[PDB]
RNA sequence: CUUUAAUGUUUGAUGUUCUAACGUUGACCCGUAAUCCGGGUUGCGGACAGUGUCUGGUGGGUAGUUUGACUGGGGCGGUCUCCUCCUAAAGAGUAACGGAGGAGCACGAAGGUUGGCUAAUCCUGGUCGGACAUCAGGAGGUUAGUGCAAUGGCAUAAGCCAGCUUGACUGCGAGCGUGACGGCGCGAGCAGGUGCGAAAGCAGGUCAUAGUGAUCCGGUGGUUCUGAAUGGAAGGGCCAUC
RNA sequence: UGAACUCGCUGUGAAGAUGCAGUGUACCCGCGGCAAGACGGAAAGACCCCGUGAACCUUUACUAUAGCUUGACACUGAACA
RNA sequence: GUUUAUUAAAAACACAGCACUGUGCAAACACGAAAGUGGACGUAUACGGUGUGACGCCUGCCCGGUGCCGGGAGGUUAAU
RNA sequence: UUUUGUAUAAUGGGUCAGCGACUUAUAUUCUGUAGCAAGGUUAACCGAAUAGGGGAGCCGAAGGGAAACCGAGUCUUAACU
RNA sequence: CCAUAGGUUAAUGAGGCGAACCGGGGGAACUGAAACAUCUAAGUACCCCGAGGAAAAGAAAUCAACCGAGAUUCCCCCAG
């Protein structure tokens, strides 16, 4: 039988051109007022998965 | 439903006529995609005139250039 | 905890807000500053509202 | 035990030092108060950080009055 | 509108009687040689009781489970995240149930900026007034102060004072530091729009370092985004936020 | 019952040695006795700990639930006050 | 008298007697999806449950807490 | 064998003979190798047939964006050195 | 009161067995989630009823998307 992927994990990421991955940053959800402007402007547009945890990511979803 | 249509495999349809069903004859574009689009992919020698169909700013440059008329 | 939570909602304008925190009990009146609509993209009076 | 605590290290220290070339906004010493002052083509940031303002060398020089050491950049 | 009388009009808590559902482990009769069961007469209950669906309460009667780690064996006690100092061996880092302390905030002025200012603690003289309140001069010079621990820092004052104010601004961000990652932090300059100053300028909160929690789920406002035949909508998305 | 050509002592040594070092002593082999040692044999320690193991048991632990108990509608009808 | 057949025979269990308690007969209660059985072909001098444990002398104060029992005005309260 | 460490007095084995443990199927990424190349390639099936049809598909040659949409650009943003 | 329930006799089939496959009625837990209760394992094991040579399903109150497919079933794709 074929694999299944890890849906949770392809709603969380999404394939670039090259091979890398574009998520969305953390803290950017709930508790914004406490945090500063800086931060909420350079969490807000997606970010590419570190060469650590990328084969992680590669494993879950070997579909794209 | 929607497909990319390289431009590079637009002169194999019908002389230079290529709507929809005709360019679905020609094993470009799956069944089921009503709307497409002609993008800068390179290489165009036959005039071909595009009807029925999306076409990119580059690709109506080319497309011109070689001979056929748009819509 | 007793320091609560505010929104600062502009005036003229779309309804684009700031938020910051108060002490009600101290100061019980309403805070009018004039902080910056991006969408207006011009200075407005924001005026204070719960949330 | 009535202790057994300790806080996370900051990193704290000259992060380049004399001589080395520095890229425009590189940071020279993170530290907590001016022991080291800003001079020629250097800031200081909020958190007191001195920092590159131009691509040069880092140069530190001991000048004053009260006798202060301060960084500079040289081209 | 209030406040209330007679008649029509519309329903309801109660009950009390009724018999025809229903009950009958009252009595008899028949299938019938039978305390079963059915049927039939007949009394006594009688629309209650009982039984079905829904529903609140109760429910170790019964079932499935959970009941943290560190730990100089385990238990009991203590600790678990964040900040500061030492341990830490002159860059960074560095443990122990090693040694000492703090934080889970505060502030529309305690922010901005412009223009000023200088402290402690004593000495001597002076009404009530005395060691000490307020005044004068002299002495010391940062022992002071810094919204809170500790550290490093500050007279160019970051200290204490006033005058206008809202930069505690939206879009970004060359280039760095620090993290396994999630992340976190510093940041000149650009566009837009303010403030303060006569202007150079300074301003993307507070002298810096603690004041804080991911995701999911859902709420609230916005929105050139999506909309299961088409037009809307719901519902999603994106932005702000709880 | 790994194989044995299967001594004492003092030391050493995964920390209590028939087996290592140094030393001492001892012809080869039965038979009857004794049980100090072979950390002797017998049971993958039952004490203790550990496993995000098991089982039963308890309860004002969480979740349910049979049963018991309350109303609505149903089988369920006529008067009048 | 009974008890751990196969390491415990006892002070443990039972016991006659004692109290509280439920039960009005289609009894309470038990076994049972139910029909139905037992209780009992018994009927409160009976039956079930709980504790105590021949016999003699006795058995004191507390109803705040948990349970039980009664009361129904008031508050809150599901389905509909 | 397990260990920081075993002649260890820690584990396992009386001996011999036989048997006894990284497999199989389909998906997937990577390395080697063979075919053909901006192409490569068929699946069930139809063939009696390991031929040959059948390209339905799949994958690649284009990406950016949450998405409409635009596309050698595009996203961000009022606009980007 | 007629009648009904009954009770005889007679025709006519049924009854039981059997490897798997099929449709229906009931229906777990271990296990996985690195614990566990939603969820999973899975309408799987198992129990029961009726089958037949196959059984079930079946000629649209189907699903398309302004073009159109024209019953069911089974296989390959769409698509992890
Ligand atoms: C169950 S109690 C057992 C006593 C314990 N064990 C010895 O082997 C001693 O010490
Ligand atoms: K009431
Ligand atoms: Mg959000
Ligand atoms: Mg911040
Ligand atoms: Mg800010
Ligand atoms: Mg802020
Ligand atoms: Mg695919
Ligand atoms: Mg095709
Ligand atoms: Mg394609
Ligand atoms: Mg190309
Ligand atoms: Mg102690
Ligand atoms: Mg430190
Ligand atoms: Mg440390
Ligand atoms: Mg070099
Ligand atoms: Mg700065
Ligand atoms: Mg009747
Ligand atoms: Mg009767
Ligand atoms: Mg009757
Ligand atoms: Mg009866
Ligand atoms: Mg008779
Ligand atoms: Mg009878
Ligand atoms: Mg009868
Ligand atoms: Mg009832
Ligand atoms: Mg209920
Ligand atoms: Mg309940
Ligand atoms: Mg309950
Ligand atoms: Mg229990
Ligand atoms: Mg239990
Ligand atoms: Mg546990
Ligand atoms: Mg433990
Ligand atoms: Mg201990
Ligand atoms: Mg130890
Ligand atoms: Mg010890
Ligand atoms: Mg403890
Ligand atoms: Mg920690
Ligand atoms: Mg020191
Ligand atoms: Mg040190
Ligand atoms: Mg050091
Ligand atoms: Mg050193
Ligand atoms: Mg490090
Ligand atoms: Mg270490
Ligand atoms: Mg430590
Ligand atoms: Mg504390
Ligand atoms: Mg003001
Ligand atoms: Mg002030
Ligand atoms: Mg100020
Ligand atoms: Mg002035
Ligand atoms: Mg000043
Ligand atoms: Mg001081
Ligand atoms: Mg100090
Ligand atoms: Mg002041
Ligand atoms: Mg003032
Ligand atoms: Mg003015
Ligand atoms: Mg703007
Ligand atoms: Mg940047
Ligand atoms: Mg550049
Ligand atoms: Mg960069
Ligand atoms: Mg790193
Ligand atoms: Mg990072
Ligand atoms: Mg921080
Ligand atoms: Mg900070
Ligand atoms: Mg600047
Ligand atoms: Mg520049
Ligand atoms: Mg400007
Ligand atoms: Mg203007
Ligand atoms: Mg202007
Ligand atoms: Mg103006
Ligand atoms: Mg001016
Ligand atoms: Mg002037
Ligand atoms: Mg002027
Ligand atoms: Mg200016
Ligand atoms: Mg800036
Ligand atoms: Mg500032
Ligand atoms: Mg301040
Ligand atoms: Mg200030
Ligand atoms: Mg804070
Ligand atoms: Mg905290
Ligand atoms: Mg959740
Ligand atoms: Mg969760
Ligand atoms: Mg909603
Ligand atoms: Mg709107
Ligand atoms: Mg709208
Ligand atoms: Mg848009
Ligand atoms: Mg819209
Ligand atoms: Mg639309
Ligand atoms: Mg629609
Ligand atoms: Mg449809
Ligand atoms: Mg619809
Ligand atoms: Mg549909
Ligand atoms: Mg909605
Ligand atoms: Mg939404
Ligand atoms: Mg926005
Ligand atoms: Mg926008
Ligand atoms: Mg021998
Ligand atoms: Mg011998
Ligand atoms: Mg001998
Ligand atoms: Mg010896
Ligand atoms: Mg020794
Ligand atoms: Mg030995
Ligand atoms: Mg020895
Ligand atoms: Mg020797
Ligand atoms: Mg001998
Ligand atoms: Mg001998
Ligand atoms: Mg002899
Ligand atoms: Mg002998
Ligand atoms: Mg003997
Ligand atoms: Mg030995
Ligand atoms: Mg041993
Ligand atoms: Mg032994
Ligand atoms: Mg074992
Ligand atoms: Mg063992
Ligand atoms: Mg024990
Ligand atoms: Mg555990
Ligand atoms: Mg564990
Ligand atoms: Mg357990
Ligand atoms: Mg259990
Ligand atoms: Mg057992
Ligand atoms: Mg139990
Ligand atoms: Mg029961
Ligand atoms: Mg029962
Ligand atoms: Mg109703
Ligand atoms: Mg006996
Ligand atoms: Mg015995
Ligand atoms: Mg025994
Ligand atoms: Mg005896
Ligand atoms: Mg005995
Ligand atoms: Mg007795
Ligand atoms: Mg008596
Ligand atoms: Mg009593
Ligand atoms: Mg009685
Ligand atoms: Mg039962
Ligand atoms: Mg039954
Ligand atoms: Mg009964
Ligand atoms: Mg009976
Ligand atoms: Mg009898
Ligand atoms: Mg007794
Ligand atoms: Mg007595
Ligand atoms: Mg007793
Ligand atoms: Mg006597
Ligand atoms: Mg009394
Ligand atoms: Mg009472
Ligand atoms: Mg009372
Ligand atoms: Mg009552
Ligand atoms: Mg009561
Ligand atoms: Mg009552
Ligand atoms: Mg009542
Ligand atoms: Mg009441
Ligand atoms: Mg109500
Ligand atoms: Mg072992
Ligand atoms: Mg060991
Ligand atoms: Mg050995
Ligand atoms: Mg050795
Ligand atoms: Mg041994
Ligand atoms: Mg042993
Ligand atoms: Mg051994
Ligand atoms: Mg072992
Ligand atoms: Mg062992
Ligand atoms: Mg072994
Ligand atoms: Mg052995
Ligand atoms: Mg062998
Ligand atoms: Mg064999
Ligand atoms: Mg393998
Ligand atoms: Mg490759
Ligand atoms: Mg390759
Ligand atoms: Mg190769
Ligand atoms: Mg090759
Ligand atoms: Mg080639
Ligand atoms: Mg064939
Ligand atoms: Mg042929
Ligand atoms: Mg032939
Ligand atoms: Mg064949
Ligand atoms: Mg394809
Ligand atoms: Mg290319
Ligand atoms: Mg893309
Ligand atoms: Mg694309
Ligand atoms: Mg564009
Ligand atoms: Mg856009
Ligand atoms: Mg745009
Ligand atoms: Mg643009
Ligand atoms: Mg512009
Ligand atoms: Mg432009
Ligand atoms: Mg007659
Ligand atoms: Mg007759
Ligand atoms: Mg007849
Ligand atoms: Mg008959
Ligand atoms: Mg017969
Ligand atoms: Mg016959
Ligand atoms: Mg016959
Ligand atoms: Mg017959
Ligand atoms: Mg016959
Ligand atoms: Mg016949
Ligand atoms: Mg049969
Ligand atoms: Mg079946
Ligand atoms: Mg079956
Ligand atoms: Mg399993
Ligand atoms: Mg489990
Ligand atoms: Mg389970
Ligand atoms: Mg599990
Ligand atoms: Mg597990
Ligand atoms: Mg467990
Ligand atoms: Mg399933
Ligand atoms: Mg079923
Ligand atoms: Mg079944
Ligand atoms: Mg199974
Ligand atoms: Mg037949
Ligand atoms: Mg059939
Ligand atoms: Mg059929
Ligand atoms: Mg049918
Ligand atoms: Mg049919
Ligand atoms: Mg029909
Ligand atoms: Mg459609
Ligand atoms: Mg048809
Ligand atoms: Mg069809």
């Amino acid at each position: 039988p074929k694999i299944k992927t890890v849906r949770g994990a392809a709603k969380r990421f999404k394939k670039t051109g090259k091979g890398g991955f574009k998520h969305k940053h953390a803290n950017l959800r709930h508790i914004l007022t406490k945090k500063a402007t800086k931060r909420k402007r350079h969490l807000r547009p997606k970010a590419m998965v570190s060469k650590g945890d990328l084969g992680l990511v590669i494993a879950c979803l070997p579909y794209a | 439903i929607t497909a990319e249509i390289r431009l590079s495999d637009l002169a194999k349809v019908e002389g230079g006529v290529v709507d929809l069903n005709t360019l679905k004859a020609a094993n470009i574009i799956g069944i089921q995609i009503e709307f497409a689009k002609v993008i800068l992919a390179g290489e165009v020698t036959t005039p071909v005139t595009v009807r029925g169909l999306r076409v990119t700013k580059g690709a109506r440059a080319a497309i011109e250039a070689a001979g056929g008329k748009i819509e | 905890g007793i320091r609560e939570k505010i929104k600062l909602v502009s005036s003229a304008g779309t309804g684009h807000f700031y938020t910051t925190t108060k002490n009600k009990r101290t100061k019980p009146e309403k805070l009018e500053l004039k902080k910056f609509d991006p969408v207006v993209r011009q200075h407005v009076i924001y005026k204070e509202a719960k949330i | 035990t009535r202790n057994g605590r300790d806080s996370e290290a900051k990193r704290l220290g000259v992060k380049r030092f004399g001589g080395e070339s520095v890229l425009a906004g590189s940071i020279i010493v993170r530290q907590r108060g001016t022991k080291f002052h800003a001079g020629a083509n250097v800031g200081c940031g909020r958190d007191h950080t001195l920092f590159a303002k131009a691509d040069g060398k880092v140069k530190f020089e001991v000048k004053g009055p009260k006798n202060r050491k301060f960084i500079s950049i040289e081209a």
